[PDB]
RNA sequence: UAAUCGAUAAACCCCGAUAGACCUUACCAACCCUUGCCAAUUCAGCCUAUAUACCGCCAUCUUCAGCAAACCCUAAAAAGGAACAAUAGUAAGCACAAUCAUAGCACAUAAAAACGUUAGGUCAAGGUGUAGCUUAUGGGUUGGAAAGAAAUGGGCUACAUUUUCUACAUAAGAAUAUCCACCACACGAAAGUUUUUAUGAAACUAAAAACCAAAGGAGGAUUUAGCAGUAAAUCAAGAA
């Protein structure tokens, strides 16, 4: 079960036990992506506007 | 790379001496006279072959475990001539004709106790129905014979015609 | 999260193929029998035909476990050759060595 | 050129453990095995599950022990219990080490539903077989 | 160490055969020394042989996308040792195999075939139906 | 607290966490208490069925099949033969129309 | 064709596939669903554009002997640096060599093969840098594809007497392209057409019989591969 390992390790991460450098890379990069101003649009907003 | 190597350290020979001397108390003795295979046959004719497999992992369940084998020499059975040969024709392939060994492999049941009880069951059943003569056994074809009986033969009528002439 | 939507639909195909399994076996018991009437067999035909086709055995696809690669899968390890080789070469795979003879 | 699991030649300064200094083609010649279990032998079953288990144990041990893991993780599997052997650097104080030891043993015994045993051996600096 | 004696007639084994499978030779050599020295102390009277090795070789494509002229070849070797014990008891069997099994190495597996001695079953003894 | 590695093993084994030696692969699975003549001989559930009909041909192959099967207990086999009774009697019209009177 | 992609000089062309009827599946045709797999997240999900942004795996020169830090010399130094009756070179590192594997040797094969080259291959193994999609470039159901006028690469089977059949395993018996009206047969149907059977919910697949017996009579320019248990011929096994 992939849901199991995924969720379990993510929890253990936010609970500050396990440490994910991949998720940290991802996070930091979306941080520098949105800080730039190109983010992920709030649903419904992007196309028509 | 010395951490991957199994260390036999705990099994160092001093430890085997002391361990097997403290394990001397659990084991039970072996009977004298049975020392030869001959007396083993005259006393216990039957062999029961049981398989046990250990591997590492969370689960202990092994599919190959269930198989039960019976090896019985037909010379050690009380069988009649008729019973013995009707049994040969009855069991067939499970019978080896040179060494006189009968083999029953039992599978069909989940637990090995059940394969053992059903194999010895097959043994008892074949023995009980080897002694029952029925209607169709008097219907026996002479082609069905394991022997050539001199009675009612073709060579007999060839002899009687040649001596007639 | 299963690594793909592929592995999503195929997992649902494993659950389903386990669920209607008994139905399959028992219907196909009559359907594949000669002795029984052809008439019970036409009805048994409409019967296994009625079952959701997501619950049938052959709609299931073997994929590599972690990398989801549909093909080039080694049955015993359930692993794609890329990942197999990767794992065995680091020696993380037990007993697997490079063959010389 | 064969790129499988190798460490390229640098200007000659690159510190290298005995483990990564030997190409895959050396396995069982010089190199031993990282994981040990019954599953790939001639007559045996469930190699796949011991493999999944192995992978996740790599991920788990490298994420649970940030920055202090010295060399690649040695997995032993004996009589249903897993002996996880890790060569680990000295970074954190003994308190957090035993905390995470108990933590890991408990969570691993309970997830894999089988008794786990964890052995840590501490090393002053990453072992260097070559270069340096 | 609690020991108890039940009146029932303990099981006999004609031949207790133990197969030890492995990858590496050395471990099975050492383990052989172990089982031999353990079965000597208990006066079990055993033999050992080496069943010929079996090698499986399968091949994978060397590259991610396409070169089919290039192949990697991987190998799994299984080596054998067989312990043959003759004329042992049931209890001696349970103890010796307990001691042998608890210590079994991580890379090696073990398959035991026991041929156990039974006289005859009851409905067969000398009745005829 | 632990005095020795043997104390470790001992406690794990009492707890039932450590494995049982010398290992029998059937440890922990009792198989419902069943014996072979509850597995092998299915006559019990063949009682209610037309006796000389081809339904006995089909059900004798089903029976002989469920006999050879280590993979299922008593219960599920019985559920099989029962589902078969229920379905065979479910359609009374087909059996009679087919050209053989079937009970 | 409404109806994938990628490889495509040596180093593409029974190639990613050790494997597409559904599935796999990216594709087209319709239809449906918008915190839409997860403990939580104005967040998910994207076989969308970039292999000339890359990691991973590889090809290739190549079974080529070199490649590189540390120094030291040269009436300047872009650079070069050996001569064994030796003239400025010393150098650990890494290749090759040596050892391992082929259950003893020796050989052979296998493996090994650095540095760089070909912006060589692959964002469809997977993972990501940059850009995009977010009631859609996302997620589901259902049905649909893969048709040949050709052109060609690779194979298999042959064109027959060193052959063909049956026995059979290695002394046998018969057949044998022209007699001629054969009640056609000599080779050669792997192709078609019928009926079965394997599997499968679904035969478009596969196997076996019977029928049919066609092109083909050793093939143009031009070329592949092999130095010994090899080529060639005959047989089986396994992977999915
Ligand atoms: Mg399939
Ligand atoms: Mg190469
Ligand atoms: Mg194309
Ligand atoms: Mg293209
Ligand atoms: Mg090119
Ligand atoms: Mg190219
Ligand atoms: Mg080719
Ligand atoms: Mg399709
Ligand atoms: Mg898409
Ligand atoms: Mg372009
Ligand atoms: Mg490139
Ligand atoms: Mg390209
Ligand atoms: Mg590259
Ligand atoms: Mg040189
Ligand atoms: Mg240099
Ligand atoms: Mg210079
Ligand atoms: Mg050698
Ligand atoms: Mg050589
Ligand atoms: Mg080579
Ligand atoms: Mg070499
Ligand atoms: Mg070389
Ligand atoms: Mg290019
Ligand atoms: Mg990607
Ligand atoms: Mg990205
Ligand atoms: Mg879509
Ligand atoms: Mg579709
Ligand atoms: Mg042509
Ligand atoms: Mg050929
Ligand atoms: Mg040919
Ligand atoms: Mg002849
Ligand atoms: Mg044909
Ligand atoms: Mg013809
Ligand atoms: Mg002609
Ligand atoms: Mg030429
Ligand atoms: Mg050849």
């Amino acid at each position: 079960n992939h849901n199991t390992y995924f969720a379990l390790m993510g929890t253990l991460r936010f609970l500050g036990l396990y440490r994910d450098e991949h998720q940290d890379f991802r996070d930091e990069q979306l941080r520098l992506k949105k800080l730039r101003g190109k983010g992920k649009p709030r649903k419904g907003e992007g196309k028509r506007a | 790379e010395l951490l991957k190597i199994p260390n036999f350290l705990h099994l160092t020979p001093v430890a085997i001496k002391r361990h097997c001397e403290a394990l001397k108390d659990f084991c039970t003795e072996w009977p004298a006279a049975l020392d030869s295979d001959e007396k083993c046959e005259k006393h216990f004719p039957i062999e029961i072959d049981t398989a046990d497999y250990v591997s590492a992992g969370p689960s202990i369940r092994n599919p190959k475990a269930r198989v039960v084998t019976l090896r019985v020499k037909l010379s050690s059975l009380n069988l009649d001539d008729h019973a013995k040969k009707k049994l040969i024709k009855l069991v067939g392939d499970r019978y080896c004709k040179s060494t006189d060994v009968l083999t029953i492999k039992t599978d069909r049941c989940p637990l090995k106790r059940q394969n053992y009880d059903y194999a010895v069951y097959l043994l008892t059943v074949l023995y009980h129905e080897s002694w029952k003569t029925e209607e169709w056994e008097k219907k026996k074809t002479e082609a069905d014979m394991e022997e050539y009986i001199w009675e009612n033969s073709t060579s007999e009528k060839n002899i009687l015609e040649t001596l007639l002439q | 999260y299963y690594v793909d939507w592929k592995m999503l639909r195929d997992v649902k195909r494993r659950k389903m193929a386990y669920e209607y399994a008994d139905e399959r076996l028992r219907i196909n018991s009559l359907r594949k029998n000669t002795i029984l009437p052809k008439d019970l067999q036409e009805v048994a035909d409409e019967e296994i035909a009625s079952l959701p086709r997501d619950s049938c055995p052959v709609r299931i696809r073997n994929r590599c476990v972690m990398t989801s690669r549909p093909r080039g899968v080694k049955r015993r390890w359930r692993l794609s050759r890329i990942v197999f080789r990767h794992l065995a070469d680091h020696g993380q795979l037990s007993g697997v060595q490079r063959a010389m003879w | 050129k064969n790129r499988a699991a190798r460490v390229r030649v640098s200007k000659g300064d690159k510190p290298v453990t005995y483990e990564e200094a030997h190409a895959p083609h050396y396995i069982a010649h010089r190199k031993g095995w990282l994981s040990l279990h019954t599953g790939n032998l001639d007559g045996e079953d469930h190699a796949a599950e011991r493999t999944v288990e192995d992978v996740f144990l790599r991920k788990f041990m490298l994420g649970t022990f940030p920055g202090c893991l010295a060399d690649q993780l040695v997995l032993k599997r004996r009589a249903n219990q897993l002996e996880i052997c890790a060569l680990v650097l000295r970074q954190l104080p003994p308190h957090k080490f035993y905390f995470l030891v108990g933590y890991s043993e408990t969570l691993l015994s309970h997830f894999y539903k089988c008794p786990v045993h964890l052995h840590l051996q501490t090393v002053p600096s990453k072992v260097v077989y070559k270069y340096i | 160490p609690e020991i108890t004696i039940s009146d029932e007639p303990d099981t006999l084994y004609k031949r207790l055969s133990v197969l030890v499978k492995g990858h590496d030779k050395a471990v099975l050599d050492s383990y052989e020394y172990f089982a031999v020295l353990a079965a000597k102390e208990l006066g079990i009277s055993i033999k050992v042989h080496e069943p010929p090795r079996k090698i499986e070789r399968f091949t994978l494509l060397k590259s991610v996308h396409i070169f089919k002229k290039h192949r990697v070849q991987y190998e799994m070797r299984t080596l054998y040792r067989c312990l043959e014990l003759e004329h042992l008891t049931g209890s001696t069997a349970d103890v010796y195999l307990e001691y042998i099994q608890r210590n079994l190495p991580e890379g090696v597996a073990m398959e035991v075939t026991k041929t156990k001695l039974e006289q005859l079953p009851e409905h067969i003894r000398k009745p005829i139906w | 607290p632990f005095q020795n590695g043997f104390e470790e093993m001992i406690q794990w084994t009492k707890e039932g966490k450590l494995w049982e030696f010398p290992i029998n692969n059937e440890a922990g699975f009792d198989d419902d208490g069943s014996e072979f003549h509850e597995h092998i001989f299915l006559d019990k559930y063949l009682q209610d069925f037309p006796k000389q009909g081809p339904i006995r041909h089909f059900m004798e192959l089903v029976t002989c099949g469920l006999s050879k099967n280590p993979y299922l207990s008593v219960k599920q086999k019985v559920e099989h033969i029962e589902w078969f009774r229920n379905y065979f009697n479910e359609k009374r019209v087909i059996l009679k129309e087919s050209g053989i009177q079937l009970n």
